DNA sequence: CCTGCCAGGTAAGTATCTCTGCCCCGACACAGCCTCATACGCCTCACTCTTTACACACACGG
DNA sequence: CCGTGTGTGTAAAGAGTGAGGCGTATGAGGCTGTGTCGGGGCAGAGGTACTTACCTGGCAGGG
């Protein structure tokens, strides 16, 4: 008993069950339905030396279908399901193979023909224009873009520069989240300007030369 | 800078377009390819033409598709 | 316990880029005049389907 | 034969969006100036067929 454990009772019962193949009209007229109860009825005439299966649609689901049955001996073929509470059974073994086939000899082919045009429906295709299109680069100004990065970098305005005191104790308290920090991120965490920045970290923060990647400067003073 | 020239260029042909058409066409706004502008002609030492409504009919009504008699029209009436 | 020439296979050789600091800048405020151009905003107007009211009418049925 | 139970007109609200003009605000332009700061180049480390020649494996002797 455990969650990778697969069910076999349905093995151990030696159940039966049938593969058949089926149109797309005979499946999407059952999904139609809806799963009302009842779809049709399937026949099956046994002489005495042959045998006939054939299945018959639902007259209120249409507002035959014989069956052609396989050699099974090409395969083993079972069922398993899994439960939507993660419990994987078996549901058995394959003892027969069918498929479905139309009466419709050459009529069925006019709802082929529909049906190869409803796949072919959403196949765009490039449209011929009766006239040059003059909606595009429509003069202007200034482009949308620039308005609103002109107006979010006014509205932010210039970065102002602080006393040396205060740029030092929040300096410091960087350093203490990450032990190397690059010039252009600490600008982000200091919020102030590029030189007033440089100068300031120049006095008691040094460059250390990294091959890796490049030189950086080091927060701590010695 | 070739925005502007772009701009020049077009008056001295003859076929002007407007700071707005340049500007449409290039990532530059309309006031700095005009400001651009002054400066290439001061630097260069030359001049361009004024422009007149009769440089735009052609283009303008044809964009809007106006019949040849409407373009005249319209060429007339600016004139 | 080493050492080497020849056949076969292979192989040439020719012919027909990503950051990175960094000085030398534009664009901010803001002053009056000024003309025309561009944008916003707000209330008044329209209208249109969909009910909303209300006097009146009219079977209806036994 | 007079009760009552359902219909109907038609502009009147009721929202339900939608539209349009106008008036105020904004801008752009040189101008001139002054602090500043992102910025933007700026170069810079730093990471098709035939023939001939050459090399390798093998078996052979030699010492």
């Amino acid at each position: 008993a455990e969650r990778g454990e697969l069910d076999l009772t349905g093995a151990k019962q030696n159940t039966g069950v049938w593969l058949v193949k089926v149109p797309k009209y005979l499946s999407q007229q059952w999904a139609k339905a809806s799963g009302r109860g009842e779809v049709g009825k399937l026949r099956i005439a046994k002489t005495q030396g042959r045998t006939e299966v054939s299945f018959t649609l639902n007259e209120d689901l249409a507002n035959e279908h014989p069956f052609v049955l396989q050699s099974v001996g090409g395969q083993t073929l079972t069922v398993f399901t899994e439960s939507s509470s993660d419990k994987l059974s078996l549901e058995g073994i394959v003892v027969q193979r069918a498929e479905c086939r139309p009466a419709a000899s050459e009529n069925y082919m006019r709802l082929k023909r529909l049906q190869i045009e409803e796949s072919s429906k959403p196949v765009r295709l490039s449209q011929q224009l009766d006239k040059v299109v003059t909606t595009n680069y429509k003069p202007v100004a200034n482009h949308q873009y620039n308005i609103e990065y002109e107006r979010k970098k006014k509205e932010d305005g210039k970065r102002a520069r602080a006393d040396k005191q205060h740029v030092l104790d929040m300096l410091f308290s960087a350093f203490e989240k990450h032990q190397y920090y690059n010039l252009k991120d600490l600008v982000d965490i200091t919020k102030q300007p590029v030189v007033y920045l440089k100068e300031i970290l120049k006095e008691i923060g040094v460059q250390n030369v990294k091959g890796i990647h490049k030189n950086t400067w080091e927060l701590k003073p010695e | 800078i070739a925005s502007a020239c772009l701009y020049i260029a077009c008056r001295q042909e003859g076929v002007p377009r407007t700071f707005k058409e340049i500007c449409a066409v290039s990532r530059i706004s309309k006031k700095e390819i005009g400001r651009c502008f002054k400066l290439i002609l001061k630097a260069l030492e030359t001049s361009v033409d004024l422009i007149t409504t009769g440089d735009f009919m052609s283009r303008f009504c044809s964009n809007l598709c106006l019949p040849k008699q409407v373009q005249m029209a319209a060429t007339h009436i600016a004139r």
